[PDB]
């Protein structure tokens, strides 16, 4: 039952502060310690500092003097606060728990919050359907996810019941606007239920929409 | 007895965890297998499960870092007991001493510190005080040990150092002489306070002291030398204005001007300080009087409303006053002349030279007498001489123009001058009286009436003095004595008394009465007397 | 701090194969209350937070299969695939767990070979929704396809077109090893309905006819 | 009562020295000042300065790394004493225990370790034993527990592992059917002793395995059939050799042949083995006779020295040649009474003289006869005449002597011939 | 090991001026027992062995001047001269004495800086027991110069002769910090015979123009 | 007085085994830890081992396997041996003193003896003079040339001249080492007064003395 969340802004100006959340529940803060680990994309892991129970902290040498590490027991939540962020800094941040029984080893990860530093201004996507004729084979539909800013956005395909034959594909950036597209392999003979529709959530702009897949396809 | 000691930790260690403090053991083992535990705050007390113990083997372990700020010390009991679960030993009182690291930075109470302080303070006089804690163990360790120290001093221009401080109380005091504010009023330090007695952790803060005016520096008179000039007879004129500078504080009683006249014993002169300017405006009490003295070399001191501190030297100004000559009238000596003349006196006649003497002692005064009041035209006067001389005939009984026995006149003496004065004197003139008037009756119209007359009194009047109106001689002429009877009312014979002789008729009579004095006779015929139709008292 | 050298930086195996990954601690990490040496090894497939996989160097945590197998001692430690599997094809990361600041190792990213496999591919004209705004993006969907390297030229009308064009590449599948491409060429809507013919062309090492997919504006 | 425990230092530390063990207190310390003391061996007695305490605090400490193989356990005493030296509390007793690190790799006893292991040995025979030790701390951990492995074996052609060894006795025994001397005699293994059960440090040893010879191939003649001839009347006379072929380990009693002739009852012949060639050399006993049998068919059955754990018979015919042989009197020594009263002209006897070879004619002849009276016919070899003579013969019978010449060997023939006439 | 790491490698300073050599270890060398950082300076003068000069980082050893100071913590050390005289010239080795194996550092080398100075030549003509040897060597001397970079040329009957010459530099010297060279041309006995004048020429920076020093072998 | 003293083979073929030995005085070898440092040719110091006073030794973590170290507290002697020599173990080899109260840092060292480690064979010196009026100080000097191994000791008349002396390092050339020494003495010197060089070379136990005369 042990559950931890990140929840913070996704987009920080240069030279701006960050401010993070961490969330837990299922354990008590005073006997569990909790870890900030930050990844660039496409890098590796950085341990940037926990939190002990007992409300000691220890931080990340390099980065020490831009850290800071406080909690709240009542409210359960680990709060963490990074100063000047420059490019580098655009990472996923996560936290995690760890206790003395296992050496204080992070065994429970939160699934990480997303952090870009950029001065762009935020743009909701421009959601487009995909469609192809093609006989008794699996057709590939799709939908396009372009100009939005900043990552991510979450895409699926008919509210989560289509799952087996989806490629999404990542975001490709291109003059401060995200372009990413999805592709779903569906059966060639439809019933008239059988609609292929994608879910694309862009939570940054607050941006919900659903494009269903119309082939045209003569009559 | 050999017990276990304090089981010392420091402060935010590292890990790994969990770590062995410190391994207990009861000789009940022996016997049997023994099992361990440990309660108290830190243990199964908030905060729970900092410290743990291996049951089995006793190793009293630490599962996370300590902290001596937030709690310095814990207190757990272990216990020992057999397979039976019964307890085989007391339970043993166990001290965790958390050592301390030196963590904590010092911190000033305040991020700028102010002071004061006045000029030309002596070394070793305190200024201010700064104050700075740390949160570390100060029992146990220099890690709280807080030593001062000053940094930079904004300016350095009297001396590099003009304050020092002291490493343990954080006092500041003054180490050189040479404080002034004209030249430096405010001093900006920076100071310092380092743990382990000055060599550890460091934090800065600033000490904004000012300097507090003092009365060191004298006025000085701009101009050193004025000259001023003053009419004659003037009071309050302004003469000149005084100008001074001052270097203390402007506004303040060491920068108001107090100015003193030294050599004035008289007061003619009086310097009031201008609140504007701080000036001196010389004006003139009194009066002067150009011939009394002509020039004034005048030396007036400056000061300030409170003393000096110090010893400087007082400025003293110079200035001269010039009087100017203005033409006055002559005065008359004395102011009225008293001469005794008999009131027969000559036409032609001198009486005497009423003389005046000219103030202006410059010269060219061409005094000129001229008679002003003369009210009966009886004097004349020579504009040269002064000589008063007679124009007619003197009478002492004219009481229109002599109302005492003395007669007032009044002599003006016009002068030469730019400013043409007149000064006035007067004349009294005493008339001797002589015999030149004979008595007359008062009441020259007398009623008598007819049946049973009453006798009526007539005065007798003699415009001279005595004794030239002594008794008094009646007589009756023109005949009259017949019907009509005369006699002294009292014996100064001052008085007569008239009475009918004979029973007259209704009518109008005329009398002659002739009265002397001392040989000087008149008769009076108007001396009406009627004869009225009543009896007794005659109203008409 | 302790630094966590990690090698090798990747390594392929089919499935099936060993996969043995090395990480050097630069001091010991043994702590001798409980005689355990404190080397944690993370795991993170692609999309996913890393996940506990070993810790106390031996240890495995919850939910890890038997061929996942921690060893070592003193400052080298060792992660061992016994047989790898699809699934496993992740990025690898040690780390020390001994003392504070804790640090990970490099990381070791482990990919899956298998037999070469051609790509299906499938183009995709502009939406009636782009073309009202404006734009106009031609897609072409590259699928299931190993290895990873494949190169794709769009044709207009018979001429290359190079600019405008944007690719993305998924991360190796879980289940069967294979890699999609999607690519978009993008123009304005005037310059689309300029010209007819749109094509991808996609040259894999599977054939040396490049795969065509076209379709053409005046068509359905 | 709550005591000291055993204070525990792992040996082959690496330092920094000196480094705390435990502290210990005196509550007497808070009237006055306590001065911390310790003696025993590692202390004040040699090995001197091991441990060390700090006389205001009460830190005991050790001062350098300890080998628990040289010295495994210390015993201390610790005092507490005041400002003039008496002591405040009674001496503590103090054990520091040396943890055991694994730094001893185990070591066999030699470096060749032999064995020997009978012929086509049935499996499980125990055939030799290594042994190998471990000076690391055998009582409170595995460091010193062996475990035995077989790593190679040459040669590995009859079967790749046919030795098998005990992890704990380390024993070798046979694990296959068996093998022969003759396809392969050695086998060189290669054994292993590793600590911590076998998962820990290890030493290799090299174990060499004779195979015992067994009697498990019959001597084979080369050649089945001889033949050969030699004379009559000769004995110790070679007639031919024997070729055998042996498998089994040379100059042994399993390669040795005895040959036993089968069919000779008579023992006419006899065959001894020459020991270097073990070839059989067949000489005559006895004297043969080319009348009695002119050819014999001998049976040679080859044998080993030792008994076996099919045997060859072979043949060789030997052909008896024919020799010339002197005429036998019979009796060789003729003896017929007679009187004096005998004829000068009548015919005593007959001696005929029979001739051995049957493929020849017989003439008699007189040889030697003192008195020169005695006549012989050559055909028919009858004697006839041509006892007081005593320089003739002194004897009571006069002797004679008969020869018979054949068609050339001679021979010789006695006749003795057996009143006072005078 | 404990990797323990020296920077700079090198110095030059003039006598007065503050030394600074800095030492970063790879862990901590504190021991917890006596709260001392086991760190070690070592001072070998050219020609000696090395000398303790401080251990525990700031504790100075027997027969060590006060302008040796030891500092730091941690894991950064660093050795100061407060002052530095002539005779500190010598290699500078940083140690942890923490945990066996013990580790030195790479060495800082203090040199001394001083006013240049030209050198003075000598020149030697081969001596009699040596050309009885069948040898002829010709040596060249050129002493108390700075700073060290110098440039000797051989030159036989005006010509340069480059082979056989064999250079040596002494150690800075610890009284004027000067250096000094030694230059030999050795030549078969024939050789030193079929020619007549021999030369070695000095270039310095303290001169254009090279210290000529020549000797003729039919002279004296 | 603590004092140590190195004592070994100069020279030693490869591939050979080295046996160094430590002989001190001036304290007990089972109360303290005596090292092993060694340093090549104009490198850094190189911390081989030591053997402490219960009888423990730790090695070079990258030597370890061809070093052993021993010591007998009865002899007062350390021993170092090394295994599989290689020319680059041709160094200057210490032995020093340490002890608990100092942490083990080495406060006594000895003086070091040379180990060259060459296939090639012990040659002698031979030492020639160099002799030379400018009425001031003249610059005279010895030639040590041709010799193997390292090394060699110089010193002017028995060691009673020191100032104006210039020893120069030896230079290899051809398996054989060439050094020279320079001195600077006053010039017009009384008969007594004269320049002897003094050459010892240990390993071929050959000790020269030369007089420096003027050249006729
Ligand atoms: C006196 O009075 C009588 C009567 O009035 C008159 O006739 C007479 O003249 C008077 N005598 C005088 C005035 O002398
Ligand atoms: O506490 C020291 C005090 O002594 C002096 C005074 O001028 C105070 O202003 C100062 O604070
Ligand atoms: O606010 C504290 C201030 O102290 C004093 C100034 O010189 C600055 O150092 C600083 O701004
Ligand atoms: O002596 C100089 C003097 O001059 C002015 C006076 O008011 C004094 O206050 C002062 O002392
Ligand atoms: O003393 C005040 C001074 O002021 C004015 C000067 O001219 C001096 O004559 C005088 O003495
Ligand atoms: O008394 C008044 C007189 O005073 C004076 C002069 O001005 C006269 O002219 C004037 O009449
Ligand atoms: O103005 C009239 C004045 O002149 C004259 C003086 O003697 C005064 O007595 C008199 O009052
Ligand atoms: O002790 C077991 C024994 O087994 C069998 C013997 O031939 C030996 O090989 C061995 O010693
Ligand atoms: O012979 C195989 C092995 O035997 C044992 C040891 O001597 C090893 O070094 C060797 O490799
Ligand atoms: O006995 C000869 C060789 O063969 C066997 C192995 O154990 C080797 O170690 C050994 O040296
Ligand atoms: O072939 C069998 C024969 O082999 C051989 C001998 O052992 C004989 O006794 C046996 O009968
Ligand atoms: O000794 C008798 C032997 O003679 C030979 C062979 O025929 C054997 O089979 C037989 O047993
Ligand atoms: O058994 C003895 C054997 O020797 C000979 C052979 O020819 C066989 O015929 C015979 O049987
Ligand atoms: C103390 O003073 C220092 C130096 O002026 C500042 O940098 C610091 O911020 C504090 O004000
Ligand atoms: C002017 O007058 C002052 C009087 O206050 C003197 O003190 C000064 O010396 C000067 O004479
Ligand atoms: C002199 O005085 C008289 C008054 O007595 C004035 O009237 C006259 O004008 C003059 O001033
Ligand atoms: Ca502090
Ligand atoms: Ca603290
Ligand atoms: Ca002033
Ligand atoms: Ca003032
Ligand atoms: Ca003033
Ligand atoms: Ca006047
Ligand atoms: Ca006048
Ligand atoms: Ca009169
Ligand atoms: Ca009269
Ligand atoms: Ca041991
Ligand atoms: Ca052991
Ligand atoms: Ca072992
Ligand atoms: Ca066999
Ligand atoms: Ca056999
Ligand atoms: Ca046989
Ligand atoms: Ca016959
Ligand atoms: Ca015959
Ligand atoms: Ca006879
Ligand atoms: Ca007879
Ligand atoms: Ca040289």
């Amino acid at each position: 039952q042990v559950q931890l969340k990140e929840s913070g802004p996704g987009l920080v100006a240069p030279s701006q502060s960050l401010s993070i959340t961490c969330t837990v529940s299922g354990f008590s803060l005073s006997r569990y310690g909790v870890h900030w680990v930050r990844q660039p994309p496409g890098k590796g892991l950085e341990w940037l500092g926990m939190m002990w129970g007992g409300g000691n902290t220890d931080y990340n040498s390099a980065l020490k003097s831009r850290l800071s590490i406080s909690k709240d027991n009542s409210k359960s939540q680990v709060f963490l606060k990074m100063n000047s962020l420059q490019t580098d800094d655009t990472a996923m941040y996560y936290c995690a728990s760890s206790n003395y029984v296992l050496g204080y080893a992070m065994d429970y990860w939160g699934q990480g919050t997303s952090v870009t530093v950029s001065s762009a201004k935020t743009t909701p996507p421009s959601v487009y359907p995909l469609a192809p004729a093609q006989t008794n084979s699996m057709v590939t539909l799709g939908c396009l996810v372009k100009g939005y800013f900043p990552e991510p956005v979450t895409v699926t395909w008919n509210s989560g019941s289509l799952s087996s034959g989806v490629h999404t594909f990542p975001a490709v950036l291109q003059s401060d606007l995200y372009t990413l597209s999805s592709s779903v392999t569906v059966p060639s003979s439809p019933r008239p239920s059988e609609t292929v529709t994608c879910n694309v959530a862009h939570p940054a702009s607050s941006t919900k929409v659903d494009k269903k897949i119309v082939p045209r396809d003569c009559h | 007895d050999w017990v276990i000691p304090p089981i010392s930790c420091p402060e935010n260690e590292k890990g790994p965890f969990p770590k062995n403090l410190v391994q207990i053991k009861s000789n009940k083992d022996k016997e049997g297998k023994v099992f361990y535990s440990i309660t108290g705050q830190g243990a199964d007390t908030p905060p729970v499960g900092v410290f743990i113990i291996e049951r089995e083997t006793g190793w009293l372990k630490v599962t996370e870092p300590l902290d001596r700020e937030r709690i310095a010390t814990y207190t757990l009991f272990s216990h020992a007991v057999s397979s039976n679960g019964n307890a085989v030993e007391d339970p043993m009182e166990i001290l965790i001493t958390v050592t301390d690291q030196n963590d904590n930075k010092p911190e000033f109470t305040q991020e700028v510190f102010k002071g004061s302080v006045m000029e030309g303070a002596l070394p070793g006089t305190s200024v201010m005080e700064v104050t700075a804690t740390d949160a570390d163990d100060d029992v146990n360790t220099y890690n709280a040990a807080i030593a001062y120290t000053i940094l930079s001093q904004d300016p350095e221009l009297p001396d590099k150092n003009m304050f020092t401080i002291n490493r343990n109380t954080g006092v500041i005091s003054v180490v050189t002489t040479g404080l002034d504010r004209e030249s430096f009023p405010t001093y900006t330090l920076v100071v310092q306070a380092a743990d382990l007695q000055g060599e550890g952790l460091s934090t800065t803060a600033t000490a904004v002291i000012t300097v507090t005016d003092t009365n060191d520096n004298p006025p000085i008179f701009n101009p050193t030398t004025y000259k001023g000039q003053v009419p004659e007879n003037e009071a309050n004129v302004v003469i000149t204005t005084l100008k001074v500078t001052d270097a203390d504080a402007p506004n303040t009683p060491a920068w108001e001007a107090v100015y003193t006249i030294l050599n004035d014993d008289g007061g003619q002169f009086v310097v009031t300080t201008n609140p504007v300017n701080n000036d001196g405006i010389l004006k003139t009490a009194k009066g002067l009087d150009f011939e009394a003295k002509q020039q004034y070399i005048l030396h007036v001191a400056v000061t300030n409303v409170v003393p000096f501190e110090v010893s400087l030297t007082t400025s003293t100004a110079t200035v001269t006053v010039d009087v100017l000559d203005v033409n006055e009238a002559p005065i008359f000596v004395p102011p009225e002349k008293r001469v005794e003349v008999s009131e027969d006196f000559g036409v032609g006649q001198e009486i005497t030279s009423y003389t005046a003497q000219e103030p202006d002692t410059f010269m060219e005064q061409k005094i000129t007498y001229r008679i002003w009041r003369d009210t009966a035209n009886w004097l004349e006067i020579n504009p040269d001489t002064g000589a008063i001389s007679t124009r007619a005939e003197l009478d002492r009984e004219d009481f229109e123009h002599v109302k005492n026995s003395t007669y007032t006149a009044l002599i003006i003496a016009t002068d030469n001058g730019s400013p043409v004065a007149t000064g006035t004197g007067t004349l009294l003139l005493i008339l001797s009286d002589v015999n030149d008037n004979a008595p007359i009756p008062e009441p020259r119209t007398i009623f008598f009436c007819e049946r049973n007359p009453k006798p009526q009194v007539i005065n007798i009047i003699d415009a001279d003095l005595p004794p030239n109106t002594s008794p008094f001689t009646a007589e009756l002429t023109h005949g009259a004595s017949a019907n009509w009877t005369i006699q002294y009312n009292d014996p100064t014979q001052e008085s007569i008394i008239l009475k009918p002789k004979m029973a007259l008729e209704v009518g109008d009579y005329k009398i002659n009465l002739k009265l002397m004095d001392n040989q000087n006779k008149d008769q009076v015929t108007t001396l009406e007397v009627s004869v009225c139709d009543c009896e007794g008292a005659a109203g008409v | 701090d302790i630094v966590m050298t990690q090698s090798p930086s990747s390594l392929a195996m089919s499935v099936g194969q060993k996969v043995t990954m090395n990480c050097k601690s630069s001091q010991s990490l043994l702590n001798s209350s409980n005689q355990k040496n404190y080397l944690a090894w993370y795991q993170q497939k692609p999309g996913q937070s890393p996940k506990l996989l070993i810790y106390f160097t031996s240890t495995r945590g919850s939910g890890v299969p038997d061929r996942f197998i921690g060893s070592g001692s003193g400052t080298d430690f060792t992660l061992t695939i016994s047989s790898v599997e699809a699934e496993d094809l992740a990025d690898y990361f040690c780390q020390q767990h001994y003392r504070t600041p804790h640090t990970f190792g490099g990381g070791t990213k482990v990919e899956i070979k298998r037999a070469d496999a051609a790509p299906t591919v499938s183009i995709f004209p502009p939406s009636s929704e782009q073309l009202t705004s404006g734009g106009a993006s031609v897609v072409c969907f590259l699928n299931n396809f190993y290895p990873k390297d494949i190169n794709v030229k769009w044709k207009i009308d018979g001429s290359e077109r190079q600019n405008g064009v944007l690719n993305s590449w998924t991360d190796q599948d879980s289940k069967d090893s294979t890699y999609s491409m999607s690519s978009t060429l993008t123009l304005t809507k005037d310059e689309y309905e300029r010209h007819n013919s749109y094509t991808c062309e996609a040259t894999h090492k599977t054939s040396t006819s490049p795969i065509v997919k076209s379709f053409n504006r005046n068509e359905c």
